[PDB]
Parts: structure tokens; C-alpha cells; sequence
């Protein structure tokens, strides 16, 4: 068996998106607050996090399907999936030898004590790290990162989401383009599909760690005042 | 309300 | 005649709080989003704002009497002098060789051009240069400058204040302490008072101005985003 | 409201 012209076009059209919405150079990290190492390294994070968000909208704008939903269901999706899939996209720059996501110098090299110094703790950061460690050793191929990210965007069990039968439906096109993928294109991948969905539970109780510990900085005026306009918004509880 | 959201999603 | 004890002692506290609220070598501004020349000066000038506001709250909590104020008034007359706190605070920086505000390098050297770049019109920064150069002529000294930004926060006639009768009480205060420092201390400056009281003549029309351009910003979410939350939060219309 | 404000006021 092999990959219908359909599944090729979603697998297409979803590398074009992270091409346009991802870049390996790190070139407009120096329009950002500049990193510090009470908080450091917020604003440079907050900087970081709020560009990162404006990347994912581009990214979940070319999601096939992802257009025709409500302004509410794109909004109800972003909001509670962003963290998630700034978590995802992360792991291209995350690397085993220095346990960092190393983003262009010494500057933008960033490890788990300097985002303790944006009001993050050790029970986020260690399985975050768990996480990235894992991702990474599952040598994933520009089409099955693409498909994880856009899978995770896609989940219908998110507050706030009300056609929860039309995103299950775009979730489930793109779960058998992922696992076709996998079974014609990946050698040895006879159980990457079943790590991968995994990888998705770990992302919910790594958001559920992270929307905790940002609520904390969120409700603290001396901190929430370093944040973005753009993060307040996504983070917020606002319906 | 989510204006910036709105926004950026066109 | 001379100034009294009291006088003397508001003229210490204003001009030890400016001292602590205005850094001379502008060593905090490498701490803000770069500034680049659609509105590419906007956050290097919206970050750059939102320190002066901090300066200018600190400068306030230091003026005799605002303190006592209820946190209303105190924010009543924050939010509508601010920007004109920062418009005379600025002169500090203004040159009268390349009209500009001259802040450590070629980065922040800052000309009419750059803040047009920031979402403002010549209808704003034509009055603005000139009030720059006119003041920058008064040759005010340290006391005289302190005192004229502290009657500026004080002045009763602003949306949202209550209390009219105490602020224009301690704004009299310190309107007499600053026109018996000019008789005592300022020799030649027979008419300095009266040319510094229709220099905050000019502020409200200028504050008028940038309110309106501002308000147009604000409504653009695009540049909204831009904007930081302090900046938001004081030049905001909430009650 | 004025949150930030407050704050910075103590
Ligand atoms: C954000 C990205 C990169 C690194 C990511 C990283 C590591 C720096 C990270 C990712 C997710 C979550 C966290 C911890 C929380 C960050 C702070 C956000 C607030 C809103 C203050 O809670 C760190 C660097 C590049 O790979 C681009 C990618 O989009
Ligand atoms: C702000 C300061 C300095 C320069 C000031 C300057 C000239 C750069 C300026 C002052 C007031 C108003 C304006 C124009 C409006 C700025 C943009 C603010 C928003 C909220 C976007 O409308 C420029 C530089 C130093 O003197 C410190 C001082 O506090």
C-alpha cells in the first residue's frame, strides 16, 4: 500500500506552513528584550513566548480544515493548545549534548536555570526536559513533526471548544495521514505512531504544570507587567 | 473578547 | 527676602527624587526591544516609554503631599499628566544643535523622524520640537525643572480627580516655593515664572494631541500588541 | 481596575 494524492497534499501543504513559520537561523531573536542571567530572563522569554504564539497562528491558519472552524473554536484551540506546540516546535532546537535549545550564540542558549529565572520551576522543567530528551531520541522526519503539531492543535477535548465532531473528524484525517506516513515511508517505525500519540499526553500535564505555575506570575502586577500584550491574551482566562 | 487573537487570524 | 526652612526642604526632596528617578548615561536602554528605521520604532519607543512612566511614578511617590492623595487621585493624576511628565523629563535629553533627544549612541539618538516611526504625525511632533527648543532656552536650573515637573502632576484640573481643593492646595505650595526660588536664586529671571507657567499651557494641548494619535494606535490591534502592559494600563481609558 | 498602577503606587 502507499499514500493518497489527499494525504500527500496534507503533508504538503503542512512542511510549506512550519517552513514559513519556522526559522533555523534564529535572526529575530535580537529584536527582543535582551536575555538577563528578580526574573532575569522574563522579558527575553515573554519576548521569545509572545513571537513563538504569533508563529503558531501562521502554522494552525494552514492546517487544512483549521480556517473553516468558527473564530471561537480557532481561538478555543489556539489558546489552550499553545504552550503544547511551542513545547513541539522547541525540540528543533533542543539538543542532547548540552540538555539546552540552543538558538543561535551564547546569548540564546538556554537552559533550565534560565527559564527558573522567567518564574518557572523544577516540577515544569525536569519533564519538560524528560520530554524534549525523548522527542528528539524518536528522530522524528519533517513530515511526522509537522503531522504531531498540527494533531495537537486538532484535539477536541480542550475547554472552551464547541464543534467538538468537526475537529475530531480533522484530528482523525490527520491521525491516518501520520500513521500511513509511518508505515510507507518510515523504516523501522512499527511503533513511532503509539510513542508519538504518548508524546501528546505528556504535552497535557506538562500544560497543566506550566498554565499553573503562569497563573502564578500572571496574578503578581510586578511580573504580569513584563509580559506581552499577546501573552496576556492567549494565557488568560478571558471567554 | 480576544482582539490581538481576532486579529491575527484574519 | 529668603526662602524659609519648609520651602528649602521640598526643594531637597524633589530634587533628590529626580536624581534617583533620571539616569544621565541612559545605561538602562540597552534593556529594550531594539530600535529599527510598518511602525518599526514602536517598541523600542513603547518600552523606552514604559521605564519613563516607572520613573515618573517613582518621581511622584516622592513629591510632598501625593502620597497622602487616595490611590485614586494618585493614579487620577498619574494617568493624565504622565506623558506630559515625560515630555519635560525629555528636555533633559533634547539638543538644540541636531534636534534631537540624545540618549548614549547612534542607536538612541532619537529625531522627529524615529517617532513618526512610532505611529505619531508632525501634528504632534512639530509643537513638540518647539517646546523642546523654547524650554531648552529657559536655561532652568535642576530646582526649577524638579519643580515644574511636580507642578505638572499636581495640577487639579484633570479628568478623574476628586479631591480639587488639597491638590490644588500642595501645587500653590509649590507654586510659591518655585517663584521665591526664582526672586531669591535665579538672577535675571524676572520673568522666567510666568513663561514656565504657559510652558504647562502648552503640555495640555501637546497631551491632547498625543491622546488622540495614541488612541488610534490603540485601536489597531497590531499595534496594540506592541504597546506594553504599563503603557496600556496608563494611557488606557478604564476608570 | 489599574493593577500595575497600584502596585507601583504600594
Ligand atoms: C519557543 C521556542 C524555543 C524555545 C523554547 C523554550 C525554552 C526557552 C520553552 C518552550 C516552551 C515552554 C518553556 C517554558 C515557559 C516559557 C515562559 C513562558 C511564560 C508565559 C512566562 O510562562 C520554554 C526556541 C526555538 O526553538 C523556537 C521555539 O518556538
Ligand atoms: C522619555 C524620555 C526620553 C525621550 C523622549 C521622547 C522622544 C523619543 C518623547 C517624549 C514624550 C513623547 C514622545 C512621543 C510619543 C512616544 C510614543 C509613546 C506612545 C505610547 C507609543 O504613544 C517622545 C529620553 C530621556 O530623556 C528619558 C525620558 O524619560
Amino acid at each position: 500500500h502507499m499514500l493518497s494524492d489527499e494525504q500527500m497534499q496534507i503533508i504538503n501543504s503542512l512542511v510549506e506552513a512550519h517552513h514559513k513559520t519556522y526559522d533555523d537561523s534564529y535572526s529575530d531573536f535580537v529584536r527582543f528584550r535582551p536575555p538577563v542571567r528578580r526574573l532575569s530572563m522574563l522579558p527575553h522569554l515573554a519576548d521569545l513566548v509572545s513571537y513563538s504564539i504569533q508563529k503558531v497562528i501562521g502554522f494552525a491558519k494552514m492546517i487544512p480544515g483549521f480556517r473553516d472552524l468558527t473564530a471561537e473554536d480557532q481561538i478555543a484551540l489556539l489558546k489552550s493548545s499553545a504552550i503544547e506546540i511551542i513545547m513541539l516546535r522547541s525540540n528543533q532546537s533542543f539538543s542532547l549534548e548540552d540538555m539546552s535549545w540552543s538558538c543561535g550564540g551564547p546569548d540564546f542558549k538556554y537552559c533550565i536555570n534560565d527559564v527558573t529565572k522567567a518564574g518557572h520551576t523544577l516540577e515544569l522543567l525536569e519533564p519538560l526536559v524528560k520530554f524534549q530528551v525523548g522527542l528528539k531520541k524518536l528522530k522524528l522526519h519533517e513530515e511526522e513533526h509537522v503531522l504531531l503539531m498540527a494533531i495537537c492543535l486538532l484535539s477536541p477535548d480542550r475547554p472552551g471548544v464547541q464543534d467538538h465532531v468537526r475537529i475530531e473528524a480533522l484530528q482523525d484525517r490527520l491521525c491516518d495521514v501520520l500513521q500511513a506516513y509511518i508505515r510507507i515511508q518510515h523504516p523501522g517505525g512499527r511503533l513511532l505512531y503509539a510513542k508519538m500519540i504518548q508524546k501528546l499526553a505528556d504535552l497535557r500535564s506538562l500544560n497543566e504544570e506550566h498554565s499553573k505555575q503562569y497563573r502564578s506570575l500572571s496574578f503578581q502586577p510586578e511580573h504580569s507587567m513584563q509580559l506581552t500584550p499577546l501573552v496576556l491574551e492567549v494565557f488568560g482566562s478571558e471567554v | 473578547r480576544h482582539k490581538i487573537l481576532h486579529r491575527l487570524l484574519q
